[PDB]
């Protein structure tokens, strides 16, 4: 039915209605606490929402099985290695589960019409969101489920390519065991999709491609002086 | 990356 390991990963999933409410409240109070003289721009609010999204990802990781056993230095190295990929994967899965045609479901728990955000976003960001939507559609066609999602998330987080980790053994172990569990799970639960395991893994390079697009966009905003100082996403980029 | 360390260490 379900591998013990996957069940344990799932126990660490965030409380989504709580995260949604928390981020929504933060963004509301931020606008509120600002006087008419200092109201935040659209990009400004996008940046704050993105920061909060990444804060919640870090919070998730910190409390998660396996990751919580690592020294803070190793935790930073893993997150530094995959932060943009986790942001994209989080966004994509949110759309897989909650998305409606013509709309984007935000981390705040709200649907926004796609044409509205795309009008504000411009060509570059619209291209990125469109790429992400094609992956959403692909994952839906594959019948991507939450068990597979959490496996991919841990594979992204515990990546072999992380440099200078002290406890690399955990990366080795998580990689070996989560790949094995994902295979067992997909073969058991989706017997009619004989290639599902490999098809899910092949989405990871695509997630990485979208994350590069995101980093590029962020970097050009930063070159333009548009990204506020100590925005976490730009701090992650600065490395 | 000071902010990241803070997020991981606080509380
Ligand atoms: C080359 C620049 C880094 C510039 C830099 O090192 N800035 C430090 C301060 C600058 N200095 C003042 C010292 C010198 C002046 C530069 S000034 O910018 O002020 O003219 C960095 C910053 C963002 C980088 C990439 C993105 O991640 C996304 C994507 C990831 C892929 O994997 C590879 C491709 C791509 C596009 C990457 C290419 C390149 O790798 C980037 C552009």
């Amino acid at each position: 039915s379900i591998p013990h390991l996957i069940l344990e990963l799932l126990k660490c999933e965030p409380d989504e209605p709580q995260v949604q409410a928390k981020i929504m409240a933060y963004l509301q109070q931020e606008q509120a606490n600002r006087s008419k003289h200092e109201k935040l721009s659209t990009f400004g609010l996008m940046c704050k929402m993105a920061d909060q999204t990444l804060f919640s990802i870090v919070e998730w990781a910190r409390s998660s099985i396996f990751f919580r056993e690592l020294k803070v230095d190793d935790q930073m190295k893993l997150l530094q290695n995959c932060w943009s990929e986790l942001l994209i994967l989080d966004h994509i899965y949110r759309q897989v589960v909650h998305g409606k045609e013509g709309s984007i479901f935000l981390v705040t728990g709200q649907q926004v019409d796609y044409s509205i955000i795309a009008s504000q976003a411009g060509a570059t960001l619209n291209n990125l969101m469109s790429h992400a939507q094609e992956l959403v559609a692909k994952l839906r066609s594959l019948q991507f489920d939450q068990r597979e999602f959490v496996c991919l998330k841990f594979l992204v987080l515990f990546s072999l390519d992380v440099k200078n980790l002290e406890n690399f053994q955990l990366v080795e172990g998580v990689q070996e065991q989560v790949n094995a569990a994902l295979l067992d799970y997909t073969m058991c639960n989706y017997p009619q999709q004989t290639e599902k395991f490999g098809q899910l893994l092949l989405r990871l390079p695509e997630i990485r491609a979208i994350s590069m697009q995101a980093e590029e966009y962020l970097y050009y905003k930063h070159l333009n002086g548009d990204v506020p100082y100590n925005n976490l996403l730009i701090e992650m980029l600065h490395a | 990356n000071a902010l990241l360390r803070y997020l991981l260490d606080k509380d």
